[PDB]
């Protein structure tokens, strides 16, 4: 993060041995779930790009993953760098992803007047990433989850949504699946209980409505 | 490209 | 958080990865037990939008309650842009919600004169939301619970009064549950010694009076 | 609509 | 608790989530043996009525005993509007509560010149009903700790102490209780070595005079 | 009513 | 603790719940071994009189210690009280002891000037009375320490001087103790070895002397 | 009375 | 870590208990990982020579990585007494690794102006040092890494990623590895797949295709 | 440790009761094993002499090792009396040691001007009295140290540099200890490795070169 | 010599 | 005397 100092300089302050240990264990624990990406975003308020970087080097599992997530960092770096033709001095692709930029360099930019948030930029970037590493994680198609026998209809949503979340397709296409495929997946006797309440039904009256069976 | 994880918020 | 600078400006605090990961724990593992709210309000306490929106994307797994949660955010939303049209610029329901708002609009609106508390306004739509998970996740009817043959009725107090709380009904039908059921559902020992106290009296009068059976 | 869980205080 | 802001106002500052937890761990371990009264009132050290509601509210087990807390709560209340009738304003039993008072009106009253402590005051309340739970709770009556033919006295000694202290007679009792039972009810052994010291005896001499039995 | 708990200091 | 105020007062610094739990783990698990002492004064670096008694309420075992603890805080407050005749006012034992003073006059005696430093005279009376405990809780005398036909020296070093710390004798006697015992319980081999290097070998001598046996 | 457990400073 | 005290002097703030038992945990644990250096890293944020020297004194296990280490700083403190001729004093490069100086002058120097940015240059040692034991504990050529009949791909490429990365050639010779290697090391069945994606394919699209396999 | 208070008066800091903790489980776990020592080190900096006897009277245990501790610190503070004869006031070694000088003495000195540091000084004195006991707790001599006919020759190796750092014999001898014994006590195949490499090998192409092995 | 480990920045 | 244990920098 930064901090202004007691003689008024911007100054770095490092990121915590515990909020590192608190991230390393996320992303060696959770395997890119995708609530991952939140809890990075979480652990890495403020951060300046030599942050970001101190945070995904010290992933030592998932280095496929990783190097996805370099790829990215890479395509953005090289788009920005496109969208943004060279003339503080403004900030490169790679000086954005710390790369070619010193810490004293991060923070003359994001304490700039108006700052330049390289930490944000880079931090986009790498959500950008984690989004596509989170989508190939995700274990199911929505199309696969369907609902057991015997199963509850609370643990099937749960497994619908989970499954929704990591796939992350558009709005409107989470809209016609919920609309569509959460009914059309239930077993018999909640897909019969479902068609009942008709097609507007919120999720919370579906959950009521199939709470027995 | 995927539209992100954030259910709450500005994504 | 929102802190004030040494240079007098209004900042806003990161919410702690110790508080974060205390949150995550208490989701995972009390699932939506009634005791979460009071959790969920301790651990905002001064919280922004953005503080809570991280709160609530940090939790990976209930996406179906998530969903319930994120529905009744979206119509409480609507019902305050309902109550307030549009004429510091005033926000609407996504603003509050931090969904159309900046975290510098809302430092800008949370530290106002007077404020707009709008970190207040969305944990009340948000604890609202909660309340309905909540008493949907409650796992059995206040009917449905009763005495053991050879239950202590202490115990039998604590599993009444944690379904109360969790089905959260009117203090005026709270009152009639405790009245009534609460002596009715006992075993016929503990009933026999309870309508003896006659209707006037203390549940610790009745836990007493229970102590040994 | 559920009265909340606070026992104690002003919900 | 309250801090002084960097302007010179009176500020509130959260009850931290390692307090909170600390609290939740030992009510739901230690089940109101009379060490967590002293517990609470450590973590409560400068409470206002909503960090002490906080602490209360955040309980999940122990309904029942958070039943008879909150009737003890609002008797003491209601004596409290009995002894205080009503004319910063003065604050209602309900305001010291901390059910109709806001925490601004809770630190207005902490803060005042000379302070309304309505923290204390409320803090005293809950404490006088974990003083009638943790008398409830204690699983044996003084009569009934008795020595077993080959405990070691000073184990008897530590159940002994352990029962006076919940059952929290008065100091009175508690010496006739010392005096009389702890002897009485010794085995045979050394209920013979400790009526050889006489009726002065302190507790170290008795517990050294057993000390090989 | 009980004494309460306090075996040190002012209770 | 005490601590000074942003407006110049002396103020009250509540014992931290990792310190408090600090303690009751350490007389929980450790049971007056000698180390719980200096642990107890570790903890209680600035300690006022409420905040020593609060670590002595919160402990919830060993009421039978607590009890000789609380009997011999009462016999050291009665003999404040004969030494120091009454006439900020003066502190009467029980003022030290914290049980007829507030905080707020505890805090007036600690930063008078010349300070009158009641904390630490009641915490003298406590480490006097758990030197009494822990020499009571000693499970051996120093005469049953000794060393077994295949036991290494340093074993048996370490369970003679460990009993010695508990029974702490006069230094005289500790003196006289190392000096014959510990030569005198030694086995036969070891014995050996040991007169073999005369009155004045150091335990650094005897120990390396004895190291392959 | 016991001397203290105090191995090292002054007691 | 080096800290401006209230009276304006450049004074040494001691690296935590936290910090340093994070890292004797990282390097026990994870035993020259290459995840380790970026945590040494980030753990010695601001480290004087004398706080790195702490860090690497308190690792007890992998003596034979440390006297590695030792003689990788001391040929690095060679090099520098080579291309640094002797004429605030200029450091030697005993003085840089913290032996021959003391840390009011690495402080001293630190904080210069400008600043001789000794404990940077001495870090710098030290994961040139680790850069060579990381390498030496890799378990496994890149040669080595070979899918097997049944492994699925991503399993493969986190193996083969991890050993690049403790190998850590050259950035032209991983990629040669990366486009050769990987495919060619690839099962029957992957093998098939990723030829037919041609040279140009990203990993994502290598791990898209074989996803299925 | 020391701190300047907000009214420039020099005040002592408690040593944290987690680096208490730390310290104790320190103790208790690594049995001097020699990491023990810079652990000692980095957990006493600025540590007053007070500071220094909390954390050696707060170990229970290794009671032997305690008092070969406390008979060094009593030669070695005999040893000041003899070098530096008595005439702020200068301290005596029993100061130093903080058994006849108080806290605000140990301040006094250790922020006179010059400051007489009488931490540092008995920081001293307690490492040089645990380097002999690392160095008795030892348990094997260098000589002791074989390879195994299966063993790595990296297991050797790190067993050999860990006896050879804690029986610390000056660097001529482990000079001549690693260039003669490590290869001498390798097994016959990597004995015949090492001598084919010269004596001029270090110890990274020594342990390449038997990596295999 | 090793190019190191640090995937992400600067080395 | 031992020579102390501390591998790197000035013991």
């Amino acid at each position: 993060p930064i901090v202004q100092n007691l003689q008024g300089q911007m100054v770095h302050q490092a990121i915590s041995p515990r909020t590192l240990n608190a991230w390393v264990k996320v992303v060696e624990e959770k395997a890119f779930s995708p609530e991952v990406i939140p809890m990075f975003s979480a652990l890495s308020e403020g951060a300046t790009p030599q942050d970001l970087n101190t945070m995904l080097n010290t992933v030592g599992g998932h280095q496929a993953a990783m190097q996805m997530l370099k790829e990215t960092i890479n395509e953005e770096a090289a788009e920005w760098d496109r969208l943004h033709p060279v003339h503080m001095r403004e900030p490169r692709g790679s000086d954005i992803a710390g790369t070619t930029s010193t810490l004293q360099e991060q923070i003359g930019w994001m304490t700039h007047n108006p700052p330049i948030p390289v930490g944000e930029i880079y931090k986009r970037w790498i959500i950008l990433g984690l989004n596509k590493i989170v989508r190939m994680y995700s274990p199911t198609s929505i199309l696969d989850i369907r609902q057991g026998p015997k199963e509850p209809f609370r643990d099937y949503v749960d497994r619908f949504y989970k499954t929704l979340r990591a796939e992350q397709a558009s709005q409107e296409v989470k809209n016609w699946m919920t609309e569509t495929l959460l009914v059309q997946n239930a077993n018999p006797d909640c897909k019969t209980i479902l068609k009942a309440l008709g097609p507007g039904a919120t999720l919370e009256e579906m959950m009521t409505a199939c709470q027995g069976v | 490209s995927p539209s992100g994880v954030f259910t709450f918020g500005a994504n």
